[PDB]
RNA sequence: GGAGGGGAGUGAAAGAGUACCUGAAACCGUGCGCUUACAAUCCGUCAGAGCCCUCGACGUGUCGUGGGGUGAUGGCGUGCCU
RNA sequence: UCAAACUCCGUGAUAGCUGGUUCUCCCCGAAAUGCAUUUAGGUGCAGCGUCGCAUGUUUCUUGCCGGAGGUAGAGCUACUGG
RNA sequence: GGGGAUAAGCUCCGUGCGUCGAGAGGGAAACAGCCCAGAUCGCCGGCUAAGGCCCCUAAGCGUGUGCUAAGUGGAAAAGGAU
RNA sequence: UUGUGCGCCGAUAAUGUAGCGGGGCUCAAGCACACCGCCGAAGCCGCGGCAGCCAACGUGUUGGCUGGGUAGGGGAGCGUCCUGCAUCCGGUGAAGCCGCCGAGUGAUCGAGUGGUGGAGGGUGUGGGAGUGAGAAUGCAGGCAUGAGUAGCGAUUAGGCAAGU
């Protein structure tokens, strides 16, 4: 749950560019 | 090849800073800067060659927002539910130097020269000192422009 | 009293008797050899621009060539067999200025 | 239970540094004209005739 | 016929143990244990020959910018007005000015303040 | 007490003593120099203070196109193989 | 030690299986897809690699001309169904 | 695009699309596949990309005009509200 | 009443703040739009050394392009032993071992010198290999950590004087 979700919203950083591995 | 200061090189000197309603951030970041010694043209990480810090007034500093009593300093002894906090007033009134001692030491490196430089700071909640025998310079924080 | 020569793709800080390393130069032990310049200092005030500084040289004379230190190379990832080993030194021809 | 690792050269030699001796305290004894060091503990029974000193 | 391995092993064993003369431990006697980390060392070495470059470029920046900034001025014009004022010394070297001399650099920086534009943060 | 050893000897050599040609490493210790008891360390590497040894040009001690041992402190850094 | 002892021999049994396989540099450099398979964790051929010879730009890219498609979309008193 | 609940760091196909595999270095707080960029060796040389310039962390408590009062920034729905 | 830009509540889990990376920040160090500079990589450039493919020329010079790399294919080499052949050193001290100083792009090298030690070795060209070990819950011998720790083998029980 929480864990999950702050990879997945970790994504939308600036550095990524709206995407990351595994999500 | 480059300068690298040998042992009998360094020049010290004590500098004091009002805190009469200074931000705290403000203040903070510039006693960071002399005491690791950004302010000279002889900085070297590896040595110690800032300056000494007087900090007066301490109890004037007064921060932005609803900092004073929504933000919680915290604490852990080690045992379990041994989590305590505090607000900033009360932390204020019940000894104001440590506020602005911890925001300083969250500026600096949490290394050995930190700690080694920690004993360069020093900070009083009046007005006074007890160090006009090295006859301290006063600092005026300051922001050059470009 | 001193100056700031350019060479070697590089920049050196001098005075007349301070011996300097430098890549290789074309030359034998002995000769001497001009060279460009940046900035110069006599005493206090300064030259810093192109047109005095292209009037102006530096000249220095060759010691000897020499070679620099045994630099090892073992280039290594893992859990691949991957080793590469390789070495160098690299070649210097030694100045020594002797006046500006 | 059993160790797991090889227990270094520093940890080791440090901890049988412990397992060491101390000197009892010696003591001066007059015995029949001439001299001779025992603890203080058997003064007594050396100036009374019972310890073999040899 | 039969060829004893003796010699043509003792060769590399010398010389690795012989550059490890300085390690802690079982990293300092012992051959299968001194090569792994003779790997990683000249390993470091390499990437620290790439990186310290890097390392006393920001010394020198740290060095420069402080000098400047008690002369009152910042690092970025100063190196704005050098770039447009053709001057050509490099940064160890402002630095070497720095320590030594600081008049020469004071009057370097009057030259940038001199040579900058009048209005830095001018459309153009 | 004896084992064992120190001198005196033999011998070209006893760093050939019946545990004996040479006599490595692991391993076990004794001395000499540096360093280490406010500190979080795949144990190293790059910079490097300080001290000690050395070669050489000089001068009553002194920097150097030096070299070597240790190395406070800072940055970087997630064992080897299958 | 017994759902068929022990020893020698056949015998260095055999394993689509696990592990292991030692000095250096130089150049180029993948694949994890297809059909079959008592077959799916293996293998054969094709695929992609390199080496040598042969054929010399035939490959690739961009522009312009020529060609079939029934995808998105839209449409339905233009068919089949709601 | 299929199966699944139009869920899965699920599973199965396409793709002169990519990277990892076999690919280091910089940024992403740490982080094989994300963004940049494809490492012949050296230099105590310079300019740049992605990213970022209060201190820790080198670089701007940069300039100008407006919004934000929520520590929003620095997780979130249906819906509610001068 | 419409559409917008930031905002509020809804909001809510278990070792310890803990959904900015931390200090801290609205006297923005936060969001937006324009502007100015700068830092920043093993990228590009700059000065040098090596190498592969091609090309031009002259009796091997230069230049352009190139040089991450596992499975793997190809090419060129060091080292060890025994030997055919020719020569060199060796009880006026070889090898082997410990070294110091130095070298090579690397495997490695010292016909460069010291200590120990006591009889075979080196060189160039060819030949042939039991030809290079760090791993096989690998074999043989030796030695460590655990450790100067656990134990010292019953439920009968030893003691004092004298003795050599």
């Amino acid at each position: 749950a929480k864990r999950g979700r702050k990879k997945r919203d970790r994504k939308h950083s600036k550095a990524n560019h709206g995407k990351r591995p595994n999500a | 090849p480059t300068y690298t200061p040998k042992a009998g090189d360094t020049t010290r000197s004590w500098y004091v800073i009002d805190a009469s309603d200074v931000v705290l951030g403000r203040l903070a970041s510039a006693a960071a800067t002399l005491l690791r010694g950004k302010h000279k043209p002889t900085f070297t990480p590896n040595v110690d060659g800032g300056d000494f810090v007087i900090v007066i007034n301490a109890d004037k500093i007064a921060v932005s927002g609803d900092k004073l009593t929504k933000k919680f300093a915290y604490r852990h002894s080690g045992y379990p539910g041994g989590l305590r906090k505090r607000t900033i007033g009360e932390l204020l009134e019940k000894h104001p130097t440590r506020v602005v001692e911890n925001a300083i030491i969250g500026m600096l490196p949490h290394n050995k020269l930190g700690r080694q430089i920690q004993k360069k700071l020093k900070v009083y909640a009046g007005p006074d000192h007890p160090h006009a025998a090295q006859q301290p310079i006063p600092f005026e924080i300051k922001q050059v422009a470009q | 009293t001193y100056a700031i020569v350019k060479t070697g793709g590089k920049q050196y800080k001098v005075a007349a008797g301070d011996v300097v390393k430098v890549e290789k130069l074309d030359s034998e032990p002995g000769a001497s050899v001009s060279l460009p310049v940046a900035l110069v200092v006599d005493g206090a005030n300064v030259t810093s621009k192109a047109d005095d500084l292209a009037k102006v040289a530096v000249t220095a004379e060759v010691l000897e060539h020499t070679k620099g230190p045994k630099i090892r190379i073992h280039k290594f990832k893992n859990k691949t067999g991957y080793h590469k080993r390789q070495g160098h030194r690299q070649q210097l021809t030694v100045l020594k200025v002797t006046g500006i | 239970a059993v160790p797991k690792r090889r227990m270094s050269r520093a940890n080791t030699r440090s901890r049988r540094a412990q397992w060491k001796a101390e000197a009892p305290g010696l003591v001066t004894v007059s015995v029949a004209g001439q001299q001779r060091k025992v603890p203080r503990r058997l003064l007594k029974a050396a100036r009374l005739g019972l310890v073999d000193l040899d | 016929a039969r060829v004893k391995r003796a010699l043509n092993a003792q060769k590399k064993r010398r010389t690795v143990l012989k550059a490890s003369k300085g390690y802690r431990g079982q990293r300092s006697r012992l051959y299968r244990k001194a090569k792994e980390q003779q790997l990683h060392s000249l390993t470091y070495a390499y990437r620290d020959r790439r990186a310290r470059k890097g390392e006393f470029r920001k010394l020198w920046i740290s060095r420069i910018n402080a000098a400047a900034r008690a002369n009152d001025i910042t690092y970025n014009r100063l190196i704005q007005g050098l770039k447009a004022a053709g001057v050509e010394v490099d940064r160890k070297n402002l630095a070497e000015l720095a320590v030594s001399d600081p008049a020469a650099f004071t009057a370097l920086v009057d030259v940038a303040r001199a040579a900058l534009p009048e209005d830095v943060n001018a459309p153009s």
